């Protein structure tokens, strides 16, 4: 119950899964965490003419993370000097003209933005994308490239891969519990939904929903929303597996500690606004911003959470009125009317105005009456208290606005207009981004429960609608494992197959059984044997143009089947294991179970290609066809 | 190919080499074969069985 | 149209032949040898059974020491066995799966085989550090290799699906005589004993004489109703029996320049894979499709012996040069070794 790589023949099915989906390319492989870290492991040590690139690479990306001008001077001077000039006075420089004419004149210039190197990204990148990235293919690194990528889509979770702690949250549908996953150590929350109280509410949408807009903004690593690493389920549950705050929420906070003052909730504007750009980019509106969404973590920085009533309008736009009451904006409230980025912007006003003066601005007097908050936020505007700054004063208004093309953030430039108001003239944006200032509330340390309401029954039709629920996101897998288990798991893996190795140029066995033929593909697979039986044996496969061979360990290989023989390539299921069922000319039938889907998904593919061609083939070759 | 007048008188050409050749009686090609046949057949293991004796398969 | 006089003049040259072929039947090879005394039966009984071949057998050819034998697999592989012991003395992994053909040159040294790679592939036994490697790929063919038999160690000759043969300068992998004439598939050839001589078997139904070293076609056998799939010489150089799918082998004379003889019964239906003499050329036996091979007395036609023990077909078979024993080999994995 520790991460365990295949061995490397792995690579024989992963090389042609990728090349038939097109994901040999250097763009794709290096965009990824693992993809990345494996492709310079390989330049810098085993390649000294591709690790000057990466060494430049790399001090250019450490170059855009300088927070100060005074550290820019000094970087660019070292780089320019290192990767540049150095370069052109010992003729090695395969850059343009135009590159150097960038940099040379900006510096004498004294000039520093963190983009500066921008145009060698490029460039650097197109010297790897040729000759270096082809014999980085070659390398044993894209081999280990194809051991992480199998175990990467080859995951299914239960709750069992998780050791499940105590109740952190809690909704109309299910619970919020924190957890471990045990593969890597990795600290979570775990939503858990229950589908039959789903069923009941009638809200199987609204669960699918999430799902899909959690899928949407949970790239990026965005520090200021609570995103999605995975999901799954069973018969009875949904489960989210969500970053993990363990501060509470506003809500709660808000009523521990009163009304906030304006430099304290300053500080959760900024960080709210920033995750609403987030969103906003990738074409998602909120819709139900509260304090109650607002979840703090450990140390006092919040995220906005929960994408349940969430929207996309990257094609159709909303018009229904959704969210709580004294955050709908108009645009929002009336039905038919059409809205996006627009209502969350008058929420967060009403949000903000709620920090300070401890209700909705739209909540008169512990008022509990939807259609009179309804009917004033409709029409009518605000006194707020004399006690509100001028600029607190402008930005409120300048945010709650009534007429959509009046108001902040919704002239066409978006979170911009907000971060420049004059409530923000003293704050830095990217120390907000880096979460580099003190949060004013620090949560201090540590019979809600359902009793059993309804016998209702769960269907195949029920079970149909989270058929496409269950999925991971990879650049989150990858960033938990690069961070987690990949260095000891690599050596590890590493020291288990260079001891293999030594143990084979003693045992006898080497000269490579696949190599020097026409073999298409080999890898383990395991058949019955046994006919009265039926146990599974392990063996390893070779798939031949007009055969497929198999051995155990030690002999070559003694059994096979003819592509000709083959009639039939199809999905069976066996103890609940989809495996393959061959269909065989004398009406016997043959069985695979493979060990992971990726395999299972090419085994079929190239069975299938195999045998239509060998078939298609022979009856064209008189010594060879079957005759009447 | 067939409409090629190249090829037509490429197969009449070799029709010719065909059509000109000494042809002799079957009579005689049988008689010639038989006699082969009688002349070998002591030197033939499969046509009378030799004992296990000389036999490598035994 | 000259296009049209050309093609009554080889219809008028056709009929000239078959005049020309009838005035010499004076009498048939039956009537010749109506008194010589029968055969017997041929107790012929499996001795070895050489096991091995992971699939279907396609091929096979005996060396000149009577000893050796070469044969080609579904499996891949070509197999050198040693036939007296059943040892293997190579197995070898070919690199197309889909080889068809084989065969053992006279000396011993190299073996041959080739298929759907459109390749002859000569193999070199032994080396001076003593392993077995691709020695040469005689390329130019533009379909499968059927048949290929060597001269001698330094030139070879094939036949193809593309329908033509091919004469080879091994050393130099030049393809340096071209035969053609055939208008289908070519499936198996014989060479002469002289060597200057060797005769083809097509799909077209017909068979051809050839000239080595001339390069021409000297003469085109019919009669067969479908393709010819095997093709051997009679032990003197002058006639040579062919296998075909109509389920009947013939016998064709060279000096006569026509048919003598069908070797067929009513009760036969399945066609012949495998043709080949006795030392002798008394006995003819045929690989057939319904899984025996059968042994019939050339001169006068009946139908004198059965080797049966293989569950699939006969595809190929083969005569000493001691004429001690015959090789079958079978789509069942298996050789055998009857006398
Ligand atoms: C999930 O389906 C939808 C979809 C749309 C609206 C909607 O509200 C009625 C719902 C129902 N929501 C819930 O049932 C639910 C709600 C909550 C909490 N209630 C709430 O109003 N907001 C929030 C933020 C809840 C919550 O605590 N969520 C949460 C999420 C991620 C976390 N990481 N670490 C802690 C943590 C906590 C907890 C569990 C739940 F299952």
């Amino acid at each position: 119950k520790k991460i365990l790589l295949p061995e490397p023949s792995i690579r024989s099915v992963m090389q042609k899964y990728l090349e038939d989906r097109g994901e040999v390319t250097f763009e794709k492989i290096f965009s990824q965490k693992l993809g990345y870290l494996l492709f310079r492991d390989f330049c810098l040590k085993h390649l000294e003419e591709a690790k000057p690139l990466v060494e430049f690479y790399e001090e250019i990306k450490k170059y855009e993370k300088l927070e100060t001008e005074e550290e820019r001077l000094v970087c660019s001077r070292e780089i320019f000097d290192t990767y540049i000039m150095k370069e052109l006075l010992a003729c090695s420089h395969p850059f343009s003209k135009s590159a150097i004419e960038h940099v040379q004149g900006h510096l004498v210039k004294k000039q520093v933005p963190p983009d500066l190197f921008q145009p060698y990204i490029e460039e650097i990148c197109q010297n790897l994308r040729g000759d270096v990235f082809q014999k980085f293919i070659e390398s044993d690194k894209f081999t280990r490239f194809c051991q992480w990528k199998n175990v990467e889509l080859n995951i299914h979770l239960t709750m069992n891969d998780f050791s499940v702690h105590r109740i952190i949250g809690r909704g109309g549908f299910g619970e919020v519990y924190g957890c471990r996953k045990a593969d890597t150590g990795k600290m979570y929350a775990m939503k858990c939904l229950d589908k039959k109280r789903i069923k009941m509410k009638q809200g199987e949408t609204l669960a699918l929903n999430e799902r899909i807009m959690l899928s949407l903004v949970s790239t990026g690593d965005c520090p200021f929303i609570v995103c999605m690493s995975y999901a799954f389920h069973t018969p009875d549950k949904l489960s989210f597996i969500l970053d993990l705050m363990n501060g509470g929420d506003l809500h709660y906070h808000l009523s521990q500690h009163g009304v906030f003052s304006e430099a304290d909730m300053r500080f959760y504007a900024a960080e709210i606004i920033l995750g609403l750009e987030h969103m906003h980019n990738r074409f998602v509106v909120y819709r139900d911003l509260k304090p109650a969404n607002i979840l703090l973590d450990e140390h006092g920085h919040v995220r906005i959470s929960d994408l349940g009533l969430a929207c996309d309008f990257s094609k159709k736009k909303p018009h229904a009125s959704v969210g709580t009451h004294g955050y709908m904006a108009p645009e929002v409230l009336q039905k038919g009317v059409a809205y996006d980025s627009s209502a969350d912007w008058f929420s967060l006003g009403c949000m903000l105005f709620k920090l300070l003066r401890g209700h909705s601005p739209f909540r008169q007097h512990k008022t509990k009456d939807k259609h009179e908050i309804d009917r004033m936020t409709l029409t009518m505007a605000v006194e707020l208290p004399d006690s509100f700054s001028p600029e607190l004063r402008s930005l409120l208004e300048g945010l709650l606005q009534r007429d959509v093309n009046r108001r902040l953030g919704c002239l066409g430039r978006g979170a911009q207009e907000v971060k420049e108001s004059p409530f923000f003239r003293s704050l830095d944006w990217q120390m907000v981004f880096l979460q580099k200032y003190p949060p004013p509330l620090i949560p201090p340390r540590g019979s809600f429960d359902e009793e059993d309401t309804k016998g209702i029954k769960l269907l195949d039709s029920d079970q149909e609608l989270y058929r496409n629920f269950p999925l991971t996101i990879s650049e989150r897998w990858q960033q938990e494992v690069a961070e987690t288990v990949f260095d000891t798991i690599n050596a590890e893996t590493d020291r288990l197959e260079a001891r293999k190795k030594t143990k084979n140029k003693q045992l006898g066995h080497e000269e490579d059984y696949a190599l020097g033929k026409d073999c298409i593909m080999h890898g383990y697979m395991s058949k019955m044997g046994n006919p009265f039986l039926t146990q599974w044996q392990r063996r390893y496969f070779y798939l031949f143009p007009n055969r497929l061979e198999w051995r155990g360990e030690g002999e070559a290989p003694q059994s096979l089947l003819t592509m000709e023989e083959i009639q039939s390539v199809e999905e069976t299921q066996i103890k609940e294991r989809k495996c393959l069922l061959l269909k065989i000319r004398g009406g016997k039938q043959f069985v695979l179970q493979c060990d992971s889907d990726p395999e299972l998904v090419q085994w079929k593919k190239e069975l299938r290609d195999a045998y239509r061609e060998a078939q298609q083939l022979v009856q064209r070759v008189p010594k060879m066809k079957n005759k009447p | 190919n067939t409409a090629s007048i190249a090829q037509a008188r490429k197969l009449v050409e070799q029709l010719k080499m065909e059509a000109n050749i000494d042809r002799i009686k079957v009579s005689k090609a049988a008689a010639d074969l038989m006699a082969y046949c009688e002349a070998h057949a002591k030197e033939d293991p499969l046509l009378t069985p030799v004992p296990a004796s000389e036999n490598p398969f035994r | 149209s000259e296009l049209d006089q050309l093609r009554q003049e080889a219809e008028q040259l056709k009929n000239q032949i078959r005049d020309a072929r009838k005035a010499c039947a004076d009498a048939t090879l039956s009537q010749i040898t109506n008194n010589i005394d029968p055969v017997g039966r041929i107790q012929m009984r499996t001795r070895r059974t050489l096991r091995g071949h992971l699939a279907k057998i396609y091929a096979m050819h005996w060396g000149t020491d009577s000893r050796l034998l070469v044969s080609a697999s579904q499996d891949g592989k070509l197999i050198i066995w040693d036939s007296y012991t059943t040892n293997k003395v190579h197995a070898i992994p070919l690199r197309s799966s889909w080889v068809m053909t084989c065969a053992y040159a006279p000396s011993g040294n190299y073996v041959a085989c080739g298929g759907l790679d459109n390749i002859c592939s000569i193999y070199n036994l032994k080396t001076r550090e003593g392993n077995v490697r691709v020695s040469r790929e005689l390329a130019g063919h533009t379909g499968y290799l059927s048949c290929c038999r060597f001269l001698d160690d330094n030139q070879i000759v094939t036949s193809s699906g593309d329908t033509t043969c091919a004469l080879w300068d091994i050393e130099t992998g030049q393809q340096t005589t071209t035969f053609t004439g055939h208008t289908g598939d070519v499936m198996s050839l014989s060479l002469a004993p002289d060597t200057r001589l060797f005769v083809s078997g097509a799909c077209d139904a017909s068979a051809k004489l050839w000239d080595v070293r001339e390069g021409m076609c000297r003469q085109t056998f019919t009669g067969h109703e479908s393709d010819i799939n095997a093709i051997c010489f009679f032990p003197n150089g002058n006639a040579f029996a062919t296998g075909s799918d109509d389920a009947t082998c013939r016998l064709f004379d060279l000096r006569a320049d026509q048919e003598l003889m069908t070797y067929s019964h009513d009760n036969i239906i399945c066609g012949i894979t495998s043709v080949s003499f006795s030392k002798s050329g008394r006995l003819l036996l045929a690989g057939y499709d319904d899984f025996n091979c059968n042994v019939w007395d050339a001169l006068k036609a009946d139908r004198a012996g059965v080797l049966a023990g293989h569950d699939n077909r006969v595809s190929c078979l083969g005569v000493t040069d001691d004429g001690m024993a015959v090789a079958t080999g079978s789509w069942d994995s298996f050789l055998k070794i009857w006398n």
